[PDB]
RNA sequence: GCAUGUGGUUUAAUUCGAAGCAACGCGAAGAACCUUACCAGGCCUUGACAUGCUAGGGAACCCGGGUGAAAGCCUGGGGUGCC
RNA sequence: CAACCCCCGCCGUUAGUUGCCAGCGGUUCGGCCGGGCACUCUAACGGGACUGCCCGCGAAAGCGGGAGGAAGGAGGGGACGACGUCUGGUCAGCAUGGCCCUUACGGCCUGGGCGACACACGUGCUACAAUGCCCACUACAAAGCGAUGCCACCCGGCAACGGGGAGCUAAUCGCAAAAAGGUGGGCCCAGUUCGGAUUGGGGUCUGCAACCCGACCCCAUGAAGCCGGAAUCGCUAGUAAUCGCGGAUCAG
């Protein structure tokens, strides 16, 4: 789901982080 | 290479963000490394003749 | 409590002159933690061999910034005496830190 | 009173202390059971003991760092095996058969240039 | 696209820099182009002189500027005189303490650099460039050397046709690592165009 | 889009002719070539010719055309189909 | 369970559910679960038929949902289109509107693929 | 191998059974080195096996091959007008390794939702002589005396 | 389906090279302006850079106004060092 | 060709910090403190492998097989490309013969273009799902990078991020969560809790400036796609497949 930009893959994928894959 | 350009490249121009590198050897835009300001032709060269101190060639 | 680190590109240069820093600290009165080898900072690059087109092929080449610690403990005056008359080779930088 | 051995194997680096006893192994401050908690090959790593049959008439204190656990498995298993013969050198004669005593030399090949992979040569596909 | 630069591959291990010091990711980018300034000025105002090479060894605001010349009377000068204006124009485009000291080349004849030099020169001058070659690698083989090599390509005598002259005595053994073997290479500039000589001179198993 | 806390961008420059339009009540045409200015009310019911990279060409300004830039009006490249 | 006009369907969990309907998507569901206080986790032929209700005040009056926000959408659009910008050309021209490439791809935005003819290349056939 | 015999690994026998042949299905089980999930998914289908028939999955297993070996094969051969189909007898080890394929790939055909059942299934109904395990040997086996008029140009 | 390169076509311009393997995520290890070589428009002409030469006016240099999209164009003042 | 050089695999000597914790003293349970360098390691020099030993075949070279050994017959990988071929590539890196322009083919700027789209191919990413997907809790790396920068920890905020602010010129401080894996729970064959294109809306950051043409966050939308025709590619072991991590260029 490395497309999906709302799941740990989506963000660990693209190198960000958000809602769906925070930061401590 | 053209020269003006080469001449333009130092001028410090009219905001912060047209600052961009050449060669200081042939004035190469394009594959231009910080550390050496050289690219990765000169880069190549110099580094055979031995004129880069301490830059080996590489072998793992 | 005189701390040194030596970092230097070449490591015969780098190596001899810290022997050059461990028998001058033996000669005038003092114990000391050997030459302590830290790790070594390698920094690679890697050129398009061709000048034009032709990606396939490149060649390595790297920076290998070593890295040796020695420690003089209980620092005596005939020790500072015999180290500020050394220098011996070039391409070794020193920097001395009291701590 | 212990008996050590030096165990690595690809990146990994296993410290083997034993101590004889009841059978009780820890890693890194954890049940050997519990660090290696759903993995099959775990087992294996007590298989130089088992055949020399002192599984049980030891204890292990062990750590490992660097790795994967399997790559940490191996390791142990080498390690365990360099140590049971700095306490008895006979034992040799038993493990050297299937061969505990063998630092696995295979390890992860460098990638190179204009290959995307060691090998994988990108494709050349049509004409 | 072939053969490696002899030099770039024994580096290190039985051919050393040219410049030697230590710098950090601060530093360095500037006092290799104030080296390259350095060899830029010394290479153009002493090719009179002949001139194999330029060593630059570093402190702090401290450069020793070794250079290396098979007439090392024309680098000092009557009087002692053009010495002194080098070191103060070095001083002056470096902006440090330059300390150039001149060192004598006893034998051009095993400098490669120099070997292709007068090569290129003889060659300049309208010299017959087949012979031009056979009689450098001869003076260098006479002279000690174990093995030598000299290439001039380009376009040779007038030649709409740009070939390639080649010659060699003894063994260069451009593979074998601790053999040490000196590269140098010169370019001849001419009416009809441009042509390039490497002279490879072998000089010892170590 | 541009940060809040910057507001937004228009060119002191083309905001300087039409307050001088505005504060004398005068409807004369405009030509600049800051397409990248963005469009505050102050704009409203000009009409301002702007530099596509061969022209300027007029841009009546309406109302809901506000939040926009102005280089949105001027396409740059022109475009028929393919024969 | 009839919510903002369409059955969403039983045997599926409410958390999922709410879904089907237009202006719903993961997130504003399991918020309106919580502001509702339900466990998502149950069925939808398994609520309270005053559990069902609450779901409907909430999820049918905070949010712009439905056709009611394909209205919102299209008349957006539309008055890109009336308004003449560039977003509005590619709007109407069927083009991507965000930016992309068009010389390759491009497909979601112009359908599927009308070959034409072409030459011949490179040296010959 | 042009210029030698490949010689043929050997595998670390199996962590619970011992059977080397365990191991070999399992990492034909497996995908992307994830052995994990496979000895899971194989040694859970055991599970299914002593569950569903009370004996000795080990021996199940090693039952179901013998009746997926397959005793010979047709290979291909070009003579002198085109390609005739040619029959030839299958070695010890390739009989083997086309079983575990197989075995395998014809398991995972199967309806049943999960993976573990799936290995079950197929490593039981072939054990007895039935499912497409089978019907894929007795089909390589078919070829092999259906096309047996072309059986003299052999090699 | 999308990312890139390319053929083509289109374009005021879609800068240029690479063209079977050995061109096509290749020169590009970083195209919003810059880069940037193309196009349109407004500008400069010993010139953005080198070494000079003949004739006149000037210390060098520093700050402000006008016009302008900027570049440029016009203009005001401070400043008199060294041999 | 091989060899001399580098990396990996075993052991040695020298070396004890910013690394290490084996027995011991003290513990706020953090190797934290004493103390110690054993071990791990770090990194500089060395040893070790020769068909040397045994059996079988061979005039010989060498081949097959075994023993000891960390390693066995080039132990694994690197760097290293012969005389020449291709009128191969590049005058747009640089250099250079010759021809051409010189108020123009030179130079400055602003805007536009390199990003165009009836279409075609090349290389790749993400998928079509249950050996999977999602959510939570829980482990194990290496290599690099960073004092104009990396930014720990507190605060606001769904979040991008912003405000405050400690350490670190770095085996100390940081980037740093490794992801696959493990344990628990959810979904139950569905264009779906598969896929995440496309578009609407609202924000963030960089930058003089994100319309043409940036990345990122959140809400909503949830296209094609159910394993790919003729053809065709890669890889022979720590390889393929799979999973994350770093760097160069770089305001982005
Ligand atoms: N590098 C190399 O050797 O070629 C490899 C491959 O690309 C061939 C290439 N093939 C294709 O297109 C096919 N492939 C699939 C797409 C379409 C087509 O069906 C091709 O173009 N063939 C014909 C075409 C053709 C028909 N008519 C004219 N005038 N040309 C050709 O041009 N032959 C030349 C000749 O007749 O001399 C050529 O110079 C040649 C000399 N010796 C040989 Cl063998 N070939
Ligand atoms: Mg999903
Ligand atoms: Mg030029
Ligand atoms: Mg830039
Ligand atoms: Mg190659
Ligand atoms: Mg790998
Ligand atoms: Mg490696
Ligand atoms: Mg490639
Ligand atoms: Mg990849
Ligand atoms: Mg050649
Ligand atoms: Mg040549
Ligand atoms: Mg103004
Ligand atoms: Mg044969
Ligand atoms: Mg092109
Ligand atoms: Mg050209
Ligand atoms: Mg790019
Ligand atoms: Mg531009
Ligand atoms: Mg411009
Ligand atoms: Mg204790
Ligand atoms: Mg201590
Ligand atoms: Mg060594
Ligand atoms: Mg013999
Ligand atoms: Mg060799
Ligand atoms: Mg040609
Ligand atoms: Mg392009
Ligand atoms: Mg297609
Ligand atoms: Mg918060
Ligand atoms: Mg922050
Ligand atoms: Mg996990
Ligand atoms: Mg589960
Ligand atoms: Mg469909
Ligand atoms: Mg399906
Ligand atoms: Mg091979
Ligand atoms: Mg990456
Ligand atoms: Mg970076
Ligand atoms: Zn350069």
């Amino acid at each position: 789901g490395k497309g999906d930009r709302r799941t740990r893959r989506g963000k660990i994928w693209r190198g960000t982080y958000g809602k769906y894959r925070p930061r401590k | 290479a053209r020269k003006a350009l080469i001449e333009k490249a130092k001028r410090t121009p009219k905001f912060k963000v047209r600052a961009y590198t050449r060669c200081v050897r042939c004035g190469r835009a394009r594959s231009v490394y910080r550390f050496f300001g050289l690219c990765r032709i000169c880069l190549r060269e110099l580094a055979h003749k031995g004129q880069l101190p301490g830059v080996r060639k590489a072998s793992w | 409590k005189i701390r040194i680190k030596l970092r230097g590109f070449d490591h015969k240069t780098l190596d001899a002159s810290a022997q050059k820093i461990v028998e001058a600290a033996r000669r005038s009165g003092a114990q000391v933690s050997g030459p302590i080898p830290l790790p070594t900072r390698v920094r690679r690059f890697t050129v398009i061999r061709g000048p034009f087109k032709h990606k396939d092929s490149r060649e390595h080449f790297e920076l290998r910034t070593h890295n040796r610690l020695v420690d003089i403990i209980n620092p005596n005056r005939k020790t500072i005496e015999q180290l500020m008359t050394l220098d011996l080779p070039t391409g070794v930088e020193i920097e001395i830190k009291t701590v | 009173e212990q008996y050590y051995g030096t165990g690595r194997r690809k990146e990994a680096v296993a410290r083997v202390f034993l101590r004889p006893g009841n059978g009780k192994v820890t890693v890194n401050g954890q049940d050997f059971n519990e660090y290696f908690q759903g993995l099959v090959r775990a087992v294996a790593a007590l298989e130089p003991l088992r055949a020399v049959d002192a599984l049980g008439h030891f204890d292990a204190y062990i750590t490992v760092r660097g790795g994967g656990k399997s790559g940490q498995i191996d390791a142990i298993k080498l390690g365990i095996a360099r140590a049971l013969v700095q306490y008895n050198p006979d034992y040799r004669a038993k493990l050297k058969p299937l061969g505990f005593l063998t630092r696995d030399a295979r390890v992860v090949e460098r990638k190179k240039y204009g290959k995307h992979k060691a090998r994988r040569a990108p494709q050349y596909s049509k004409r | 696209g072939n053969k490696i630069h002899p030099i770039g591959f024994r580096l290190g291990i039985t051919r050393d820099w040219e410049s030697r010091w230590y710098a950090g990711k601060k530093q360095y980018r500037h006092l290799l182009l104030e080296d390259q300034r350095i060899r830029g000025l010394l290479e153009k105002e002493l090719y009179s002189a002949g001139l194999a090479r330029v060593d630059i060894e570093r402190a702090a605001d401290n450069v020793a500027v070794t250079v290396h010349v098979a007439k090392p009377g024309v680098v000092i000068g009557r009087g002692g005189e053009r010495i002194r204006v080098l070191r103060e124009e070095l001083a002056k485009l470096t902006g440090k303490n330059v300390a150039l000291n001149v060192q004598e080349v006893q034998n051009p004849n095993l400098s490669a650099p120099l070997v292709a030099q007068r090569v290129a020169e003889q060659i300049e001058r309208r010299f017959a460039v087949r012979r031009a070659i056979k009689q450098a690698v001869q003076r260098v083989m006479e002279s000690g050397a174990k093995g030598a090599k000299v290439i001039v390509s380009g376009r040779i005598g007038g030649a709409e046709q740009a070939r390639t002259e080649w010659a060699a005595q003894g063994r260069v053994p451009l593979h074998t690592l601790r053999a040490n073997i000196d590269y140098g290479f010169a370019l001849a500039r001419t009416t009809y165009g441009v042509l390039g000589v490497k002279a490879y001179i072998f000089l010892g198993e170590v | 889009p541009r940060s809040l806390k910057k507001g937004v961008f228009v060119d002191d420059h083309l905001l300087e002719k039409v307050l001088e339009l505005n504060a004398k009540g005068e409807k004369r045409l405009i030509k600049t070539w800051s397409r990248r200015s963005t469009i505050v009310p102050e704009m409203v019911g000009h009409t301002i010719a702007v530099y596509n990279g061969k022209q300027h060409v007029p841009v009546y300004i309406t109302e809901n055309m506000v939040g926009h830039k102005l280089g949105e009006f001027a396409p740059t490249r022109t475009y028929r189909g393919h024969g | 369970a009839r919510i903002a006009g369409v059955e969403i369907p039983r045997n599926k969990r409410v958390d999922v559910a709410l879904t089907y309907i237009y202006g719903i998507g993961k997130a504003r569901a399991k918020e309106a679960l919580e502001k509702t206080g339900i466990n998502p986790a149950t069925r939808v032929k398994d609520l309270t038929e005053a559990e069902v209700v609450r779901l409907r005040e909430y999820v049918e009056n905070t949010w712009k949902l439905e056709g009611e926000l394909r209205a919102e959408v299209a008349a957006n659009i539309k008055r890109l289109m009336d308004i003449g910008c560039y977003r509005g050309l590619r709007h109407r021209r069927g083009l991507p509107v965000r930016g992309q490439r068009t010389r390759t791809n491009a497909r979601t935005r112009k359908g599927p693929r009308k070959t034409v003819a072409g030459k011949k290349k490179a040296p010959r056939k | 191998a042009r210029r030698r015999r490949a010689e043929v690994r050997q595998l670390q026998p199996d962590l619970v059974y011992g059977d080397v042949l365990v191991t070999a299905f399992i990492n034909k089980i497996m995908r992307d080195g994830k052995k994990n999930l496979a000895a899971r998914i194989f040694y859970d289908a055991c599970k299914i096996i002593q569950e569903k028939t009370g004996q000795e999955p080990l021996k199940v297993f090693k039952q179901a091959v013998e009746n997926v070996k397959p005793r010979m094969e047709v290979r291909s051969r070009r003579v002198g007008g085109a390609n005739y189909q040619v029959p030839m007898e299958v070695s010890p080890r390739r009989q083997q390794s086309l079983a575990l394929r197989w075995l395998v790939q014809a398991a995972n055909q199967r309806p049943e939702r999960r993976a573990a059942v799936r290995i079950a299934h197929e490593l039981m109904d072939a054990a007895e002589g039935k499912g497409g395990a089978v019907k894929k040997k007795e089909d390589v086996e078919r070829m092999a005396e259906a096309n047996r008029a072309y059986a003299h140009y052999r090699w």
